[PDB]
């Protein structure tokens, strides 16, 4: 397990959005914007927003923090959800 | 498949009913004329509820209509809708088109507005019973509720440093009464809402900026002269 | 927090309007005039600037609706004169940043009534520079000319600090507008644009008049493809049943 | 706003459906009890201790536990996906039956979960609507609305996912399905895979490029590109915007006349249109007189009405100026 | 004048899409569906029909079909480039690789480039995008853009389809297995290449 | 007309609806001789 | 089922080459006696056959047959480039009346090159080769190579018929009028064609 | 239709002589047999006749 400040922040942000989400489903089109907002409020630009967001989402998914579901109709053609581990981390503080 | 279609339609209708009754909340007591409050009513239309029931439980009992080579699927639906609930019987608008309309779940719902008109309680805001300014205020209330939801949703993504620009329109403001116009203005400014309003006569002389437009024919073409106006006479 | 504010609307080479500029009020701006004063033309020009998606734009007026108001061309081509024309909006951001969004419209050739639309945006423009002056060149005595996009780019690039951008897609246009707090919703999808246009066009008409009540369902209730797929499955089963029967 | 919150915080480093059934039973019982208590409508403190404290935390915890079960189903469907993938890697052809059985049992599990969810959602939605109706039993119950609000979406959300997952799964299945007839039936012995890999590692030593009929797709005349209507238009630029006090050409005198008639209103003084029109029109020339008269009438008539109108006696056409202008008017008496 | 089945196929509503896009160099697979879903029904009829234009609709043991013009082809011939075959082989590996099945067939240009550079040799590969390259990152970016353009051209020729809302994500045709024409059998790649050029299926550039 | 046309020529009648002693009523002032 | 006469036409031994050339984009004028006669006989069916591709088999008033792609053309379209468009107008302008006094129907690459240079504006010539170039011999050579390339590209479309030798001399087919404006009685071909080239 | 009525109804008796429909319905069915492209507002052939 490994959650840098930016990744852990992105995690709480996704959790809060999900708590606000209409149907609890998170399209990658919203994940990218959330990552952009958190990096913006953290003010780091190593590379493009797209590449960094891709790496981060892949990291959390592989770290058993996110579950990905392909869906061509979805915005960005994919959907994401919190895994129970991510849930237990987000709620521990919230 | 027919049972599944009926079940999915009913689930969608119930979900939408929940969502609309949900969105109804969070309304301040607008003072448009005698209208002191607004609310939204969503219900299933009986004419289509009966059709849904027939589809779900009695599909086979009218398969004769469906296997009719003369009838397309939408025409078959239209003819079935004619058979049961024959008070809607209508064939001058083509059965194909009415069936296609019937292929929209949203049409199946009655979706109306109730208004707390005076102390009469929540009455259906029928245009033949409400003062036209009251109806315009009701429509504006619906629109602002929608845009409030839009802004609130994007509240997270947007930084609080920016409060998004707000601007709606209202043509034929002469319909409204001074009470409705004042209520619209107070609501909009309370919501930091900008408005662009039009009327033949200047129904908003003492509020906002005002322009007057006059169209003149000139050498086979047209020009619009715009003149400013000022808050008195 | 100081909500951003629309300042003024400039209609250039529009039907009846050559270089007109209306300074929008902070709260309420009103237009008056008798029959055919063209108020609907001004509202249509604004909304076209806001949502330059030619498809969504279809302006049957609130009253005396339909083509006879000059809308068999969707109320865009014929509501414009021939040639280069502009629809531009100045906005003071909540960050207190002036930004002039705009669209260059042009009547398309032939018997057709299509309109070529190009979005664009300007930042850093001095608060004094009026868009009417910016978008026009004084050729001839007191009867100024209107200059196309390339001349506008030349003129603006010649001005220090000002940055002029053109969007290859309306989607990036709206994305930038939202990033500047111009839009409440991120219209990432054309469906978002459709619902947005629904809301603005309903407000334009105003009230629960026949059109508004009819389209309230669309305004509030999103489309669901689940019902459509289920209906199509029923249709396929019915077809195959008929085939087997025959 | 929460971005800086986190930034300055500096922090860094049971699929059995019977569980769902008992949870649904508990939710139904607790929700009915809370709705009942809300309908009882005690005082503010009773309202709280019956509809926020028990309701809020209990329903939140059990909704979150139900979502936890959903997330466990999510992790399990993920697991079966990776397990099918890995099994295909090890058995290749021999994994077809195992993969199909796993897809079948996963579909059954998802179907039973969806059935378990729908088994109580509708009645629970009715319960929530009952709570909403009862919530108006106390003005301070706004916070309860927010719960009565929120808990609906959560419920719907659950149901939504209950269907959405299957909608995804059934799709994914078909992909897996197609895969078996688009990957392995053509590579039954897997040799194509290793041979393709080796050819990729060593392609240039077999330099070959595929031949097609792609010389021309369909050559045609080019469009009349960007040929548009234009005239290098010019126009008389608007001058400094003139201003007029709301059609002051008529409305200065509208204010004057409305004052000179508001006097008649204020003193309820009988208003003879003939005499007032005659006295007035003298201040203006004949070509304006008609424009005057309308403006006066539109003012005078709004003030009360003529009582003699109901006597059945028609009024006469009193002259009000030279050139022949006339006015039929009863004396306005009843304001 | 014609056999019943061949006239049937030519009468099918999908037939014009098939014929036209095959003439336009598009190829048959799981994607490119309109040209495949019924050509599975009349493969022999369409092949004998196409032989009239001195061209062959060729199926390998794989389920994909693709068009090959003869030397005397009535529809004129053309070829693709090395990098096109490269991206094609990578796409074929993706199509076969069950490990990425969870992708459900949807793949992103970055994934494609990652896999390509992992399996292939970066510098010897890059020699062909630009002859003079010697490990300059500018040439690496040039190669990535060329990969993007080749993916576009393969989209034009029925190997890949961009998603309606995404040009960065795409779905792959089974015509991708065309690129495995030198590996569809255990014989030598060069002798199979000779048999392709004999059957005009491939030629060196 | 609804007064948005009301020209100089002819007998111009000003119909104004009002309630007089609960009786629905329309007062009518006449004008003529103009033009 | 299928129309029987459409089956007859498609089974026709002349169908393959005609269909292939039509897919290429090549027009079929009156000069192609066999193709033209076959088209005249079986147009009633071939129009439907190609419209199934969303491509219209249009017989021009000049009588030549060609495939007009609609926007939804099932045969993905390629188009004649900008230099192809202006060289095609120059070709029509080399086929119109005045050429009868200068080349009697047999033209050379030199004639087209000279007409292109003299008539076309220098700005569009530079747009063809490059905006920064200025009259240099190498740029002229590149322009000439592009002229040869577009000439062969028109050849593929049956719009110019080459004389059988490596030398670039050729005749122009009537189908070239797709480039030029439609001729009206009393109109000067030179005037209208120059107005369009201008 | 007037010209056919003048000189060719005798080819259309089959439509006329059918007990299925009435005389005005016969006229409607004839007229729609003529100008077949022309649909009507999906009204009774009685009214059309």
């Amino acid at each position: 397990i490994s959650l840098p400040v930016e990744r852990l922040a992105f995690l709480m942000a996704i959790a809060v959005l999900n708590s606000e989400r209409l149907d609890g489903e998170m399209s990658e089109g919203e994940l990218i914007d959330a990552f952009r907002e958190v990096c913006k409020g953290f003010e780091q630009t190593a590379e493009s927003v797209a590449v960094r967001a891709n790496n981060a989402i892949n990291d959390m998914v592989r770290q058993k923090l996110l579950n990905r579901f392909t869906s061509e109709l979805a915005d960005g053609n994919a959907i994401y959800r919190l895994t129970p581990l991510g849930i237990s981390i987000s709620d521990y503080y919230i | 498949s027919s049972k599944s279609v009926a079940n999915i339609i009913r689930k969608t209708i119930q979900r939408e009913q929940n969502r609309i009754r949900m969105l109804n909340q969070g309304l301040q007591a607008v003072s448009f004329g005698q209208v002191r409050g607004v609310r939204l009513n969503v219900n299933v239309r009986e004419s289509h509820a009966i059709l849904l029931d027939v589809l779900s439980e009695q599909q086979e009992q009218h398969q004769d209509l469906f296997n009719s080579q003369r009838l397309t699927f939408s025409e078959a639906m239209a003819k079935l809708y004619q058979r049961l609930n024959p008070q809607v019987d209508m064939g001058q608008r083509l059965p194909q088109t009415i069936g296609e309309e019937l292929l929209d779940y949203r049409n199946y719902l009655e979706l109306d507005v109730e208004v707390n008109r005076g102390s009469d309680g929540w009455l259906k805001a029928e245009s033949g019973a409400l003062s036209t300014g009251e109806a315009i205020g009701t429509g504006m209330s619906i629109l602002v509720m929608v845009v409030q939801s839009w802004e609130e949703e994007s509240r997270r993504l947007r930084g609080k440093d920016i409060s998004p620009c707000r601007l709606l329109f209202l043509d034929q403001a002469a319909r409204l009464d001074a009470k409705s116009i004042a209520t619209l203005f107070e609501l909009c400014e309370r919501l930091q809402m900008q408005l662009i309003i039009a009327a033949p006569e200047n129904i908003s002389p003492e509020k906002g900026t005002t322009y007057k437009l006059v169209r003149k024919v000139f050498k086979n073409h047209e020009h619009v002269h715009v003149v400013g106006l000022r808050g008195f006479g | 927090i100081e909500r951003g504010k629309f300042r003024s609307l400039t209609l250039v080479n529009w039907n009846g309007f050559f270089a007109r500029t209306f300074d929008l009020d902070e709260l309420v701006t009103t237009l008056s005039g008798g029959n055919g004063a063209g108020k609907s033309t001004t509202m249509a020009a604004f909304v076209t600037a806001l949502i330059p998606d030619l498809t969504l734009l279809h302006f049957r007026n609130t009253t005396e609706a339909g083509a006879t108001s000059g809308s068999r061309d969707k109320g865009l081509h014929g509501k414009l004169r021939a040639g280069v024309c502009y629809s531009t909006l100045d906005v003071i951001n909540s960050r207190h940043q002036r930004v002039v969004v705009g669209v260059r419209l042009q009547q398309v050739a032939g018997r057709d009534r299509k309109v070529d639309i190009k979005p664009f945006m300007i930042q850093g423009l001095p608060t004094a520079i009026q868009p009417t002056q910016l978008l026009t060149e004084n050729v001839g005595e007191r009867q100024a000319r209107v200059l196309p996009l390339n001349e506008l780019k030349d003129r603006l690039d010649e001005m220090e600090g000002v940055q002029f951008k053109q969007f290859n897609s309306i989607t990036d246009y709206h994305a930038q507008m939202f990033d500047l707090g111009v839009i409440p919703k991120r219209l990432r999808s054309a469906s978002d644009r459709s619902k947005f246009y629904r809301l603005i066009e309903a407000s334009l008409y105003g009230g629960i008049s026949s059109a508004i009540t009819r389209s309230l369902r669309d305004y509030l209730l999103p489309e669901n493809s689940g019902v459509r797929k289920a209906f199509q499955d029923m249709e396929a089963a019915l077809r195959e049943n008929r085939i087997t029967l025959e | 706003e929460l971005v800086s919150w986190a930034r300055k915080n500096d922090f860094s480093i049971e699929f059995s459906t019977l569980r769902l059934s008992m949870q649904l039973s508990i939710v139904a019982n607790e929700l009915h009890r809370a709705a009942e208590a809300a309908e009882e409508g005690g005082d503010e403190f009773h309202w709280h201790r019956n509809v926020f404290a028990p309701l809020k935390y209990s329903v939140a915890e059990i909704f979150d536990s139900i979502d936890m079960s959903q997330r466990l189903m999510d992790e399990q469907q993920n697991f079966v996906k990776e397990d099918i993938a890995a099994l295909l890697n090890q058995d290749w052809q021999a994994a077809i039956a195992n993969c199909e059985q796993l897809l079948s049992e996963t579909s059954g599990t998802l179907r039973e979960l969806q059935d378990t969810l729908e088994a109580a959602g509708d009645k629970l939605q009715a319960n929530l609507l009952r709570i909403q109706d009862a919530n108006m039993g106390s003005g301070g119950s706004e916070l309860v609305d927010k719960l009565v609000f929120d808990l609906q979406s959560k419920l719907d959300r659950i149901i939504s996912w209950g269907q959405q997952a299957i909608d995804l799964w059934i799709g994914y299945d078909r992909h897996v399905h197609k895969f078996i007839r688009t990957a392995i039936d053509m590579d039954k012995n897997r040799i194509f895979s290793q041979r393709l890999r080796q050819s990729v590692q060593h392609y240039f030593d077999n330099p070959w490029t595929l031949t097609v009929a792609n010389a021309e797709r369909l050559l045609d005349m080019r469009d009349e590109e960007l040929a548009l209507r234009n005239e290098e238009v010019t126009g008389e630029l608007p001058l400094e915007l003139e201003y007029e006090e709301f059609s002051e050409i008529n409305d200065q005198l509208a204010a004057m006349i409305e004052k000179a008639l508001l006097v008649y209103q204020q003193e309820q003084r009988p208003l003879d249109l003939g005499a007032v029109l005659r006295d007035y029109l003298a201040q203006h020339p004949l070509p304006r007189h008609f424009d005057v008269a309308r403006i006066l009438v539109d003012q005078a008539v709004r003030l009360g009405v003529a009582e003699a109108d109901f006597s059945g006696l028609p009024a006469e056409w009193l002259a009000i100026n030279d050139y022949g202008a006339k006015v039929q008017a009863h004396v306005i008496d009843t304001y | 004048f014609m056999p019943v089945k061949l006239a049937q196929a030519l009468a099918n509503s999908l037939f014009p899409e098939l014929d036209s896009q095959l003439r336009a160099g598009r190829h048959i697979g799981i994607d490119d569906l309109d040209n495949h879903a019924f050509l599975m029904d009349f493969q022999e009829q369409l092949e004998e029909f196409y032989a009239r234009y001195n061209v062959e609709l060729i199926r390998a043991p794989e389920g994909f079909f693709y068009l090959r013009p003869r030397s005397t082809t009535l529809i004129p011939r053309s070829v693709l480039s090395e990098l096109d075959m490269m991206v094609g082989k990578i796409l074929c590996y993706l199509y076969l690789s069950p490990e990425r099945l969870a992708n459900q067939g949807i793949f992103t240009s970055q994934e494609l480039y990652e896999e390509l550079i992992s399996l292939a040799d970066e510098g010897k590969l890059m020699k062909f995008v630009n002859q003079r390259s010697s490990g300059s990152d500018l040439d690496k970016q040039k190669l990535q853009e060329k990969v993007r353009t080749t993916l576009n051209r393969l989209r034009r020729l029925g190997m890949v389809y961009f998603l309606p809302n995404n040009n960065n994500k795409f779905t792959i045709t089974e015509a991708v297995f065309r690129f495995g024409a030198d590996v569809r059998s255990g014989d030598d790649p060069r002798e199979i290449q000779l048999r392709m050029i004999r059957d005009g299926e491939a030629m060196p550039v």
